[PDB]
């Protein structure tokens, strides 16, 4: 029981462990294979294809979503057709709880270093996803 | 020069011989100064490094410009303290290093208004109040209890009685405790030359009881001169602010109660007689709690009688070891 | 605290009827709060 | 806090009670069991107070 206590005390309003499977199920409809990178237009519809509770409850919370895609550094620096699943669901799960980069918006490197040192041994596969 | 070394040696030998003489009296400062940095000290490098509101014990005499004394600190040695007139001179030296001290400002106005320093630029003026740098406080600071309610009501009387008995028993043979029936809040120094010198004048103050207050003041002074610890049981103290501008400056001991509910429950535990005065008891309690902690000297907030007893005992043991 | 103070006050007042029974009551009220009474009962 | 006041009250002598609490503060901090029920309760308290604050 204790091994699943975090599941048995959900109070689902910020549910994150279980919605990743739903996001994968939704995303599997578009992507044919790995392909490295995907285009730009799909993600705008993808933000609505998934369950609205995580990212935009109503039309008003979509503004917050409009804040997540802009106003900060985005992988747009590389090729225009680039994946954002490494930058969308990361952003949602990072801002939904324990959000500190919003009030400041300048000390991103410290948070990135803390995240990296918490995942120091993952064989350096996430570096591409963190961008 | 041989004379300065000779007087240095004479002063050192005098200090060595007088280290074991009875203490004469004590004073308290109110200014920030160091007794080692001055060049006028008869012994260099062995001055007193004191601050504002510190206590000095004086035993023997040096001259009109310096005295010999020790600090109330634990292990404090013998140093030289500048005299009242010497402190006045060094204070005048404090306000002379500036560009100007009198009325003529130096705001790019030089050569036209010389304006030699008048009587307003010296220590002759500013005599409306004239707070003295040195005050002769009692040799041993009196110990007084305040709170948690009005003195003269059951809760406060017992709460203080228990501590008084503990102090008497633990320090038996080295402490004197007496009840001060007369009033104490009017311990003034600069009201007049002698308010009510004779009781047969039949004046406003001649027929009053102020002279009793002053007589109790010298009684406390002479009892503190005895070097033994003194504890006061006067029932006219309910806030340290009533006895903070006087000359005694007693050790304020606060026996506070954690919350108002506990105090009023305690009061209810007595009976209807204290239920009648519960209102004023609560009012005085909250007013005394609103007094800030830096006003008091020690705090007794533990709910256990023992823990507070050994707390006060440790503080007074530190004081005893410090002044010997 | 209050009771300790009260018994001190009574002792200092008596040292120099109601007084005798009050002293007996205080002594009784102290013989039931000791470890000896606890272990005996 | 008492040990902080027992050193704040004495300025005339080097207080040894300041180090007394420092050496006596870590003896009782070793029994930090905090079973998973307690940790989950603390996290739930944090979530509820945060939800009340956001309203």
């Amino acid at each position: 029981i204790m091994d699943n206590f975090e599941y048995l005390t959900r109070d689902s309003s910020i549910l994150g462990p279980h919605h990743l499977d739903e996001f994968i199920r939704v995303w599997a409809e578009y992507d044919p294979a790995a392909c490295g990178r995907i285009s730009y237009n799909d993600m705008f519809e993808m933000l609505k294809h998934m369950s609205p509770p995580l990212g935009l409850g109503k039309k008003c919370p979509a503004r917050v979503a409009y804040k997540r895609l802009v106003r900060m550094n985005m992988p747009i620096s590389n090729e225009d057709m680039t994946v954002h699943f490494t930058s969308t669901l990361m952003a949602l799960i990072r801002t939904a709880l324990e959000i500190k980069l919003a009030p400041a918006g300048t000390k991103q490197h410290q948070c990135d270093a803390e995240l990296r040192k918490e995942i120091s041994v993952v064989w350096a596969n996430l570096p591409q996803k963190t961008l | 020069e041989s004379a300065r070394r000779e007087v240095e040696s004479q002063a050192q030998q005098q200090l060595e011989r007088a280290k074991h003489k009875p203490v004469a009296f004590a004073v308290r400062t109110n200014v920030s100064y160091c007794g080692v940095l001055d060049e006028e000290c008869p012994v260099q490098g062995s001055g007193v490094n004191f601050e504002a509101k510190d206590f000095l014990h004086i035993k023997e005499k040096y001259s009109n410009d310096w005295w010999i004394g020790r600090l109330v600190k634990e292990g404090g040695d013998i140093a030289f303290i500048p005299s009242p007139q010497r402190l006045e001179s060094i204070r005048l030296k404090q306000e002379q290093k500036a560009r100007r001290s009198g009325n003529p400002s130096s705001l790019s106005d030089i050569g036209n208004r010389r304006s030699p320093p008048p009587s307003l630029a010296k220590q002759k003026q500013k005599q409306a109040e004239h707070v003295p740098p040195y005050d002769v406080v009692p040799s041993m600071r009196p110990v007084v209890l305040v709170g948690p309610s009005l003195k003269g009501y059951e809760v406060t009387d017992m709460m203080q009685k228990a501590l008084f008995d503990f102090l008497k028993h633990r320090f038996d043979g080295r402490i004197s405790i007496t009840r001060v029936t007369a009033d104490l809040s009017l311990a003034k120094r600069s009201v007049l030359n002698n308010p009510g010198k004779r009781t047969i004048i039949e004046r406003s103050s001649a027929r009053s009881s102020i002279a009793e207050v002053q007589s109790e003041i010298e009684r406390i002074f002479e009892l503190a001169k005895s070097l033994q610890l003194v504890v006061l049981d006067a029932d006219t103290i309910n806030h340290p602010a009533q006895l903070a501008k006087t000359s005694l400056a007693p050790i304020i001991v606060f026996v506070k109660v954690s919350s108002p509910k506990v105090l009023q429950r305690l009061i209810r535990s007595r009976g209807k007689s204290q239920m009648k005065h519960l209102t004023v008891q609560m009012m005085a309690y909250d007013k005394l709690v609103q007094c800030p902690p830096e006003s008091f000297d020690v705090i007794l907030d533990e709910n256990q009688l023992e823990d507070a007893c050994e707390h006060l005992a440790e503080y007074l043991e530190v004081y005893w070891r410090a002044t010997h | 605290w209050i009771f300790k103070a009260e018994e001190v006050m009574l002792a200092e007042e008596d040292r120099n009827f109601r007084r005798k029974e009050k002293m007996f009551r205080f002594f009784i009220r102290r013989m039931v709060k000791a470890q000896s009474f606890y272990w005996v009962v | 806090k008492l040990a902080l006041q027992k050193a704040k009250e004495v300025a005339e002598v080097s207080p040894m009670s300041a180090a007394n609490i420092s050496i006596a503060a870590r003896q009782q901090n070793s029994a930090k069991a905090r079973s998973v029920w307690e940790q989950r309760a603390s996290q739930l308290r944090l979530q509820n107070l945060r939800a009340s604050c956001e309203a």
